[PDB]
RNA sequence: CGACUCUUAGCGGUGGAUCACUCGGCUCGUGCGUCGAUGAAGAACGCAGCUAGCUGCGAGAAUUAAUGUGAAUUGCAGGACACAUUGAUCAUCGACACUUCGAACGCACUUGCGGCCCCGGGUUCCUCCCGGGGCUACGCCUGUCUGAGCGUCGCU
RNA sequence: AGAUCUUGGUGGUAGUAGCAAAUAUUCAAACGAGAACUUUGAAGGCCGAAGUGGAGAAGGGUUCCAUGUGAACAGCAGUUGA
RNA sequence: CUAAGGCUAAAUACCGGCACGAGACCGAUAGUCAACAAGUACCGUAAGGGAAAGUUGAAAAGAACUUUGAAGAGAGAGUUCA
RNA sequence: CGCGACCUCAGAUCAGACGUGGCGACCCGCUGAAUUUAAGCAUAUUAGUCAGCGGAGGAGAAGAAACUAACCAGGAUUCCCUCAGUAACGGCGAGUGAACAGGGAAGAGCCCAGCGCCGAAUCCCCGCCCCGCGGCGGGGCGCGGGACAUGUGGCGUACGGAA
């Protein structure tokens, strides 16, 4: 049971990866290459009002 | 057998260590349990401060740490006496007391 | 011939037969069967007839 | 032997009573999974514990 | 034509024992039929009569036990089967009175210096 | 002292364990006497004991016992503690004054063997390998 | 002959059924069970055989009283009460 | 999805519970939908199957609008028997074919005080839910 | 020509691999954390209409009562069950019951044998026989009663 | 692919070794689908009272008795059987 | 600092027990010895040792009936989507 | 030469209670190896470990300084991080090896004996009555028994305490 199942990652690297994922989510080619069927979405950084 | 350059290592694994290995898979559960106990205690003493009694200002002992200052165990009886608080009423009103602490200065 | 409780002795068997069949018994011989049951041969008094006593018991 | 104690005789009585085949109607029960008495003992093949 | 416990609880000891005796006699007749072949109905009635015997006997025992509980209620010493049987350790432990009685010093402390309800402004 | 109970003095092993005589029991004779009194009167609770005399071959102690189920003991606070289940055979768990002295308990630099409650507790703490989730 | 011929001479039982633990290990001549040690008050039990311990430990039998204790614990060992009659 | 930490979603645990359920909850398991008319009349959807109610089969070989009385609720085999739902065996005798109660629909309920009571209880619960969710 | 042998293929045997399945495990975590002289754990023996094992139960013996539920159990048979002058089954389980060994407790057991106090019968109060009921272990605490001592004394 | 590997299965050997310690069987009949072996009768033999006879102890534990069956078992067979 | 007297909850431990939840685990020679009448069958005087063994089908609808055989076992027929 | 008191012992199937045995993963007290490593081996190591014995509880043990320190000082116990594979031990070889300070989880303090004062103020048991039953308590009554001056209770405990 003491296989060392868990890994610790640097906080700065985890924040770096979050920033990279967010930046990639705003590019239509990458979101399309994830196969997300965005061909009629009006604007890729899709923002809606707070009423949602 | 040593192999070229290296550090002379002394592992302390000659004493059947695998019978006594403490895993930590209950660490998140322990943290959750401690948090629930803290919240239950804070609810139980409803207007009283959640952390507990006030602690005295206390200088750290040795020459490494005497520049720092921290929280002690309880206010000394001399401090209570000159502050005009009874040593049996202080703990009722939430003042931690320490009868064995002295005041050198 | 009866199959009786294994803990019942000859006196108890005699009194039980006397009470719940209203017959007088001459003697009781007792064995324990190989299957563990106890078997009692109860010989009745000469004035009591085993044949019609067995009839009124219902084992003819 | 012919001379035996009551405890030994009772033990042999229970062994006799439980050394018998299964009833036929058992195999018609729902979800039986029992074909035969697999605890059958023969006096010459295997000997008793005592 | 079965017998229930509810209408047996009304009856008293004499007729309860009479009915138990009748049930035992009928059970003996049913065993005679079982060994002499008999009929399927008479074989199936064996369980009915046995459970009726159990019913009468449990009613008798419950009535007797509750009568004894009434008789021994309010007495210092009671039979062991009438005393409670929580657990051996639960019976050994202290009772509520001597569990919570205090010393005069202790209650003087509680009287003089009771814990206060307070709040601390930030 | 405690002679090693081996036949003919033969302790089959390395010479460091060949000792039969000059060996000493870890607990004192007062603790042994308390243990014997408690074992005989297992329905009582050992409280303490004291020395009343000695010979060249015998030591005499007097052991105080408490009947925990007597009403005078049981109805008295400051005495009700001895009646708790956790306080039975204190002399056999080494919790009386005499039996406690052999455990090496105490505060300070002379008693580092038993930090944690006892020698076995300290040994388990010091010989347990803490393998955290994140190494 | 130390083998087949000598096996014909065994007609005297060393052990019999033990009135405690019901095992055929009651040495008659020593009057003691080799499995439980019956005339001794305490059960014979050794930590060098965990298999032997788990063969006869608690739960391997009926637990007639412990089943009832486990059930009764869930309601605080209540006694003297009955469900509200209908 | 499921959020209660005391109900399991383990497949083996659920199957063990289902196949070792005692009869008084096998009764709840062996429930059938009511017909559209009965669902209208009594404001309930489903009902545990019962000895003497009339059902029709909606799945399997015996599909049809023919109505048959239940004649047996074999809870050990999780099946029910219906009047004309049967087949001939080799020696010419007829045997009932057991079908699951979820594959029938109840067209007439065997009504007594207990069935009526359960009907109003289910209806009241559904009405309370509708009023809460309105 | 045939036999026999070898190779390959089709089919058939033998065998139970592979695959798919899984009311089982293993591991981790959580909450409780409760045995026993009021007789435990363990053991033995019995208990079903047809029942050997497993399971359940204890001479009230594959279970009684009570409560909840609400028409079955089911291998066959049988018979209940107006489901309201109350209910099958199942679950729960708080009432009752719970054979013999076993710390095991009258003494003893690879067998058996007592003693004491009541009650019933044969006797026809007196204690012989039979049956039933209740007692009869060791250690130890408080108290009680009966005592012992050329132990220390007092009075005579 | 190996570990005189672990578990399971299967070959050649091979229809082979073998079913050879203690003298011995034969005739007719019955039952039966079926008889070298079962039963009955006749004959010839053996144990030869320190028995291949009649009964017990220990041990076995239902093997005892009757009826029926002919799957498997009784190293051939069986209508017989512990 | 004040021994040779005493008590004291919380934080801590938990491969036994009761009841649960889960898993980048194993998938019937694996995973517990034990998925199954498993600490069972069986072995040993005893201490003790200790297995093998899952799967018809949706539903028994588990092959009526005819026919050869003394039967096992076959040929037809029949159930089934098979 | 009897009757009393006390002391020290004994018996009882005396009245009423209590202990025994099981489980034993975790915990407490003891006892306690050898395989192994040292490329041999004896000290050492394995290891205060396996096995063995006893005793508990839902936790246990510990615990409110005859402490740490040497500072401008901290302040019961227990657990975690670190100190630290360090100080030290060791055929100074193989190997073994803590603590203080610091940061946290938790946090809670107290009681006798003794010295004294108070007309033993104290306690148990048995009867009677009432209020309760549900773990058997409350209140009162007894020229009712016993314990106890060879010391019970109240005040009081090193932080001082009392009048
Ligand atoms: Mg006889
Ligand atoms: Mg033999
Ligand atoms: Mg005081
Ligand atoms: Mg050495
Ligand atoms: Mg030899
Ligand atoms: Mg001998
Ligand atoms: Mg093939
Ligand atoms: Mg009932
Ligand atoms: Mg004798
Ligand atoms: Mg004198
Ligand atoms: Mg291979
Ligand atoms: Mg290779
Ligand atoms: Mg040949
Ligand atoms: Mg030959
Ligand atoms: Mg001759
Ligand atoms: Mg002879
Ligand atoms: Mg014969
Ligand atoms: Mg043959
Ligand atoms: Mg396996
Ligand atoms: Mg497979
Ligand atoms: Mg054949
Ligand atoms: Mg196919
Ligand atoms: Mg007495
Ligand atoms: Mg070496
Ligand atoms: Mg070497
Ligand atoms: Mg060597
Ligand atoms: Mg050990
Ligand atoms: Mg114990
Ligand atoms: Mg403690
Ligand atoms: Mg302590
Ligand atoms: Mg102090
Ligand atoms: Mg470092
Ligand atoms: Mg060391
Ligand atoms: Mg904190
Ligand atoms: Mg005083
Ligand atoms: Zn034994």
């Amino acid at each position: 049971t003491w296989r060392r199942w868990h890994r610790r990652v640097n906080t700065t690297q985890k924040r770096y990866a979050i920033c990279s994922a967010l930046a990639a989510s705003a590019l239509p080619a990458l979101v399309m290459s994830k196969g997300h069927r965005i061909e009629e979405v009006p604007e890729l950084p899709l923002v809606v009002e707070d009423k949602v | 057998a040593p192999s070229r350059n290296g550090m002379v290592l002394k592992p302390h694994f000659h004493k059947d260590w695998q019978r006594r290995v403490a895993t930590w898979f209950n660490q998140p559960a322990r943290k959750i349990r401690r948090r629930k106990a803290r919240q239950a205690k804070a609810r139980r003493i409803a207007p009283r401060p959640a952390s507990g009694p006030i602690r005295p200002i206390v200088r750290c002992p040795t020459v490494r740490y005497h520049t720092k200052v921290r929280a002690g165990r309880g206010f000394s009886l001399e401090e209570l006496r000159v502050a005009g608080i009874h040593k049996k009423v202080a703990r009722t009103i939430g003042i931690s007391v320490d009868p064995r602490r002295r005041n050198k200065s | 011939v009866f199959i009786v409780d294994v803990k019942a002795n000859k006196h108890q068997i005699k009194q039980a037969v006397k009470k719940l069949y209203d017959i007088d018994v001459a003697k009781v011989n007792t064995l324990i069967r190989p299957d563990g049951e106890k078997k009692a041969y109860v010989r009745l008094a000469p004035d009591y007839d085993a044949l019609d006593v067995a009839n009124k018991i219902g084992i003819i | 032997s012919s001379h035996k104690t009551f405890r030994i005789k009772r033990f042999l009585a229970k062994k006799q009573k439980q050394n018998r085949p299964i009833p036929q109607w058992i195999r018609m029960k729902t979800g039986n999974k029992i074909r035969y008495n697999s605890k059958r003992r023969h006096w010459r093949r295997t000997k008793l514990g005592l | 034509a079965k017998i229930k416990a509810r209408d047996l609880r009304g009856k008293k000891k004499e007729e309860l024992l009479k009915q138990l005796d009748d049930l035992k006699v009928e059970l003996s007749q049913l065993r005679v039929a079982k060994v002499t072949g008999g009929a399927a109905s008479k074989l199936s009635k064996i369980r009915v009569v046995r459970k009726s015997i159990a019913r009468v006997l449990t009613v008798i025992n419950q009535t007797q036990k509750e009568n004894l509980r009434k008789f021994y209620k309010g007495k210092k010493y009671k039979p062991l089967d009438l005393r409670p049987k929580k657990t051996r350790a639960m019976r050994r432990r202290l009772n509520k009175h001597e569990e919570n009685l205090k010393t005069k010093k202790q209650q003087r402390k509680e009287r003089l210096y009771p814990l206060r309800k307070y709040a601390v402004k930030a | 002292g405690r002679k090693r109970p081996v036949p003919k003095g033969a302790t089959y092993g390395k010479p460091v364990h060949h000792g039969v005589n000059q060996l000493k029991f870890a607990r004192s004779l007062q603790s042994v006497a308390e243990e014997r009194a408690g074992r005989h009167c297992g329905a009582l609770r050992v409280l303490n004991s004291y020395w009343v005399g000695e010979d060249s071959t015998y030591k005499f102690f007097e052991v105080i016992l408490i009947d925990p189920f007597h009403k005078a003991i049981r109805r008295n606070p400051d005495t009700q503690w001895i009646t708790k289940p956790v306080h039975k055979h204190r002399e056999m768990r080494g919790l009386t004054s005499a039996g406690r002295k052999s455990r090496g308990l105490g505060k300070g630099h002379k008693f580092h063997h038993t930090i944690g409650g006892s020698r076995r507790a300290a040994w388990r703490r010091r010989n347990t390998l803490q393998l955290h989730r994140y190494r | 002959t130390k083998g087949t011929s000598s096996f014909g001479k065994r007609r005297n039982k060393t052990h019999t059924l033990c009135r405690r633990c019901g095992s055929k290990a009651y040495h008659l001549q020593k009057s003691t069970c080799g499995k439980c040690g019956y005339p001794a008050k305490r059960k014979r039990k050794y930590n060098w055989s965990a298999k032997a311990k788990r063969r006869n430990t608690t739960g391997t039998g009926r637990m007639r009283h412990l089943k009832i204790v486990y059930r009764r614990f869930r309601h605080g060992f209540r006694e003297g009460t009955t469900p509200k009659p209908k | 999805m499921k959020f209660n930490p005391f109900v399991t979603s383990d497949r083996s645990k659920n199957r063990k519970r289902h196949f070792n359920a005692p009869s008084h909850i096998r009764r709840k398991i062996m429930s059938s939908p009511l017909s559209k008319e009965l669902r209208q009349k009594y404001n309930v959807r489903s009902m545990p199957i019962r000895k003497d109610d009339e059902v029709q089969v909606v799945r399997g070989h015996y599909k049809g609008q023919q109505i048959g009385k239940v004649v047996q609720v074999y809870r050990k085999k999780y099946v029910i028997y219906i009047e004309r739902v049967q087949r001939e065996k080799a020696n010419g005798t007829t045997v009932h074919v057991g079908i699951h109660p979820s594959k029938v629909v109840i067209t007439r309920l065997k009504l007594d005080k207990d069935r009526k009571k359960i009907l109003e209880r289910k209806a009241k619960s559904r009405q309370v839910g509708k009023e809460k969710g309105k």
